[PDB]
């Protein structure tokens, strides 16, 4: 074995290396270019807000058409470029059942709580093939409270809907008098994994609580 | 013999065991290439573009920022001259310079959202460059001859087309259209040139006189 | 036979390793400290162009789950963030020995009107017991040559450096209403914009773009 | 101690020895640097397309060539109508289906030799797509309305204007254009785009009857 | 210590080998044999819209220095060019026991008008005396399916292959004129068009585009 | 010395690859690309001709303009796109004193010679600053013949032109009425290295002979 | 440590071994499967008969 061995434990070194690497992958995981421009895209985009009225759907970034956002994502090509229907704007995955979106609830009105966690958790949903603007979305909203030394689960069925054009999921109630609030969520950091959410009154939309969920999602 | 293939028994798996090593490496490639992409230069251009004009500048009428990491106002009448007003230089920069979006040929189009004037739904318009004019001893401006038309359906068959004359300033960059001598003062246009490259602009037509909006378009270089 | 084997074993092995060190190449590329930098500092002009996510006198704890710590509370060593960011920005721009040279943008209020600005720092004393709000001893050097003189100065001045606020704040050593305040980025740490305010009238009279030299 | 100092002794002298590899290494790409470069794959592509164009095919009036690795030509009105003619299919390439041609907003510019009708010097001639449409039930034409403009000089301010209407063909790849309904048969264009991309064509101004070539120009999108 | 510091010259190695491998990599992309080759296709058909620049019977040698050599003198193991290009195309491309698969361009002289049509080169002659035109065996076999019959067919023919053509000239084996002639690019070798032609009006009648199976 | 002799092999080893790697660059200049490619435009380009008169100069390579050959590199803007003026066009290397291009003679016409070395050799030239359409060449023409058993130079002085716009090099024997005969060469084949000859009669331009010669040049 | 990874690279490259011999018997053993097959004991003893018969 002449210098043979010598290549075997460069070998070695290689096999190491190659573990390390596959190591770092996790860390790289961490790091989401596209993900982070789509972001501060949306965020920009927010604050340029849009020449475009309430209930209506601007079709570009850039471009000038307006649409009804009852067209949007209705199997119907209604912009001149057709963006109502892209894959982005159509995307199901928001509301996709399954999903447990969690964040810290944080009250100022309404409630006298102290910041807490709580759950979109989605149930079902419902597209009409008929009506395919909008979906109908059945969830359970949960909160843990630790009202009284001890901790307790607040949680309610409830119903709505996630509008493609504004992105935007409306949770209400189901039959609830009980005094549970909705839940109004906006998918606006760019993706379908993060929402900027309301604890609101129905009736007003007076927003009582700030919440911010992520889905992370495994109980 | 013998020592000859204990020999190749060493050969042999050490390109068995580098064969092995190549497959962990390219399944590892692989997990990495699910992580998604890099991103587009144009989007991320695109997106500085826009963030710069929501930041905006404290110039003056008739003065435009040099840009670059010490902010200075300039004027309008001082870019592209050959001679360097900025402390940096940027105003005789060869790409903020760039002559390209005034060359003949040059057309920007979009879908124009009207307000006035032109009672039709949305449809494209166009404008194309069909002259140009850089006086050697007057360069921060390029004189132009344009032509506004609108995309008109099928059954119409009696296009409308509006012949314009004007400039384009490089600090300001914007293309400034008015009607061509002796031609109807109907319309003129103005575009600013403001996604961060010659290809985009954001255009309006407007009344030469007033300079009154009467639609918008997002204009796209073809 | 026992030289042309060996060496394609050899030449195998090395094109192996380089594979390899293109993989790591490609993970290095992803997670370059520099560009995680610029985009921050991207990041952070779009923050400044929205409305403030806390209130006047607090400090946004970031991440997928926001939250408003007071800025007196940044960086004390205790965490109350709950992802503990209040406790690891803890890192002063500014060590004993480094100047920042400042370019001027606008200026009509300072004595010299000077084309830059060089701000030394002498000395940092961080006491254990509040290490939020740092304490720095500065020297604003100026020099400015007129037709009627030239005149240098080097004015010693002493500082705050505000962790909540990523923020330098020099007190006037002059007998002028003149500071100087040197905004961060939040993820640059050699660049800072330097304001100069009228104590009083909180008036913005001037700015200098400061570089770590 | 001695045995350390002697340890650090091999080690500093390696990293020397790889410096020294690395300094002779960067010599070598230096001088290799120096070998000119590669190729602009536009002038490759242009270059094949002008081979191509030299050899030619054995299609008929109203047929067109498939391309590829055996040759076949099919019709007119076969390319791009949703069912593949071609034995491989190249009729319905996506490359070669590219509507681009015929967008809305493309203008297509360059200098005119004239040899009749005009008799001004070379200027540019511009001509712009204003309107498409492409009826989906026949799908190998798309019907365009354009304008022809010239470039004249500062002094002229009574600019020439051509409103056109015409189709874009796929598999001839042309572009051919005549008078507006009712406006004067005076010119028509045909541009061939033959030079590998949607982006340069080979122009006439024709006499819109005859045929008969009024002027010749290298069209360039812009 | 002992085990950081020969960890990072292990490093700096592996990095040193990636650099010097690029370099290779450069240079073999440079240099590929199939790029080269592309390029001589190129160049050839450009040669075949420029006029001949040879005598009708003769060979041109090529290089910076052109010169024409008899066609009879290609291959011989003499050197005739002052280059020696005569005496370096000699790799007959056909070997005993290679396919060739040829699809029809267009054809109105065949007996069964088939789709493809494949060329089998079963053995070859070269005469050491003579070995600029090697003498091969093939068998022409072709198979076609109409709704009256289904027929197959194998034609056993002899050919010669002319290095200063780059040409296979197929003798016809049945009782029509019908000739195959295969045409080399020059630089391919795996592909030739494979012409049809009556032996006697010079008419060509089909053409087929062969490629090695 | 633990596998630190080892890394010490694996340096021995890049140092040899680097050796080779080196010797691989003289067999990597033989190869051209942009060169190759700049040739092959010029033949094809040849093949497809230009619709100007003679004495004119097409500008670009699509393009439709074209320009008197009096225009050609005399220091202004004459083309729409300025190539009368481009570098690769103004190039004057072709005609750079101290070339020396050499190639082989062959003869069919006026002189019945068997094929020679034939050398056009760069002597002098002269641009006037007040007419740079053209260069004045001065150029020795050398010929080695094997006439008669031995080795025997035939050599002549010559003067004449490189013309930029056809890329042509016409040098007429000066006053040598002793049967030398005149030269033509067209550098067309993409670079100033190589030329395709002629040796002609001045008066009717009758081709005698054809040359091609490349720079090589050092004696 | 270092040693148990060069006996860890030992038996790796032992195992990769083992594998490559399972590869090629594998391959072998397919290359003898398409050698036809036995015969039915039927036809054989159909044969015999027949045979017996005559
Ligand atoms: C400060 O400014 C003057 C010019 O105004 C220059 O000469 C001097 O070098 C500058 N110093 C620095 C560090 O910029
Ligand atoms: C010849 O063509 C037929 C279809 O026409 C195909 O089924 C067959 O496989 C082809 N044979 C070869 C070898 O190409
Ligand atoms: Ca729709
Ligand atoms: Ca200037
Ligand atoms: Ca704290
Ligand atoms: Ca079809
Ligand atoms: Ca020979
Ligand atoms: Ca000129
Ligand atoms: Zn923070
Ligand atoms: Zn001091
Ligand atoms: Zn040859
Ligand atoms: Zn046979």
């Amino acid at each position: 074995d002449p210098r043979l061995a010598a290549n075997g434990l460069r070998l070695i070194g290689l096999e190491r290396k190659l573990k390390a690497l596959k190591a770092r992958l996790h860390e790289a995981e961490k790091i989401d270019p596209e993900g982070f421009i789509k972001e501060l895209d949306a965020r920009v985009s927010h604050v340029e807000g849009t020449h475009c009225a309430k209930k209506e759907f601007q079709c570009g970034g850039y471009d000038q058409e307006c649409i009804s956002d009852l067209f949007v994502c209705d199997g119907h090509k209604d912009c001149h470029n057709g963006h109502d229907e892209a894959e982005d704007v159509c995307d199901t995955s928001p509301v996709k059942p399954g999903n447990i979106f969690s964040g810290t609830s944080h009250w100022h009105d309404c409630l006298l709580r102290s910041d807490h966690v709580t759950r979109v958790v989605i149930k079902g949903t419902i597209r009409r093939n008929y009506f395919k603007s909008r979906i109908w979305v059945r969830a359970q909203i949960e909160s843990d409270l630790i009202h009284d030394g001890k901790k307790e689960l607040s949680d309610f069925d409830s119903k709505g809907y996630y509008n493609f054009a504004n992105r935007r999921l409306v949770l209400i109630p189901i039959a609830q008098d009980d005094k549970h609030l909705s839940v109004i969520c906006d998918f606006d950091r760019g993706d379908s994994r993060r929402a900027s959410c309301h604890r609101v009154l129905e009736g007003t939309l007076h927003q009582c609580a700030n919440l911010s969920v992520h889905l992370q999602g495994h109980h | 013999t013998y020592k000859d293939r204990r020999f190749q028994y060493i050969l042999t798996n050490q390109h068995l065991f580098i064969d092995k090593l190549e497959r962990d490496l390219h399944e590892i490639d692989d997990e990495f290439k699910k992580l998604g992409s890099d991103v587009k230069d144009q989007t991320v251009r695109h997106l500085k573009a826009r963030i710069s004009n929501l930041e905006g500048d404290d110039c003056k009428e008739h003065e435009a920022p040099c840009g670059g990491d010490v902010p200075q106002c300039i004027s309008d009448l001082f870019f592209c001259d050959g001679h360097k007003d900025c402390k940096n230089g940027r105003d005789e920069d060869k790409e903020v310079c760039s002559e390209v979006p005034a060359d003949i040929g040059s057309s920007f189009a979009g879908v124009v959202s009207w307000q006035a004037c032109e009672e039709a739904t949305p449809h494209h318009a166009v404008v194309t460059i069909t002259a140009n004019e850089r006086k050697e001893f007057f360069k921060p401006r390029i004189w132009v001859r344009a032509i506004l038309a609108f995309e008109e359906e099928e059954h119409e068959h009696h296009i409308k087309t509006f012949q314009l004359r004007g400039y384009y300033s490089f600090g300001d960059r914007t293309l400034a259209l008015g009607p061509e001598r002796g031609t109807k003062p109907v319309y003129g246009v103005r575009c600013h040139f403001d996604r961060g490259d010659d290809d985009h602009a954001d255009c309006q037509i407007v009344n030469p006189a007033s300079l009154f909006v009467c639609g918008n378009f997002a204009a796209e270089r073809h | 036979s026992h030289d042309e084997e060996i060496d394609k074993l050899n030449e195998d092995a090395l094109k192996l390793t380089h594979e390899i060190i293109e993989l790591q190449e490609k993970l290095d590329r992803r997670s370059d400290a520099k560009r995680i930098q610029r985009a921050g500092s991207l990041k952070a002009r779009v923050e400044a162009l929205e409305d403030p996510s806390c209130p006047d006198h607090e400090h946004q704890c970031g991440g997928d789950d926001p939250q408003c710590v007071s800025d007196l509370l940044v960086c004390d060593g205790i965490k109350d963030c709950r992802n503990g960011d209040d406790e690891s920005h803890c890192h002063n721009p500014f060590h004993a020995g480094d100047d920042f040279v400042g370019d001027v943008v606008f200026d009509h209020c300072t004595k010299r009107r000077p084309e830059n600005i060089t701000l030394s720092v002498e000395s940092i004393s961080v006491a254990a017991f509040f290490p939020g709000f740092p304490k720095l001893h500065v020297h604003v050097n100026i020099h400015k040559e007129t037709d009627e003189d030239e005149v240098e100065v080097s004015l010693p001045s002493d500082a705050i450096y505000s962790f909540a606020e990523d923020k330098l704040i020099v007190y006037p050593s002059e007998d002028d209403g003149l500071g100087l305040v040197g905004q961060f980025d939040g993820y640059n740490f050699d660049r800072f914009v330097g304001d100069i305010i009228h104590e009083a009238s909180k008036e913005h009279c001037a700015r200098f773009i400061f570089h770590r030299k």
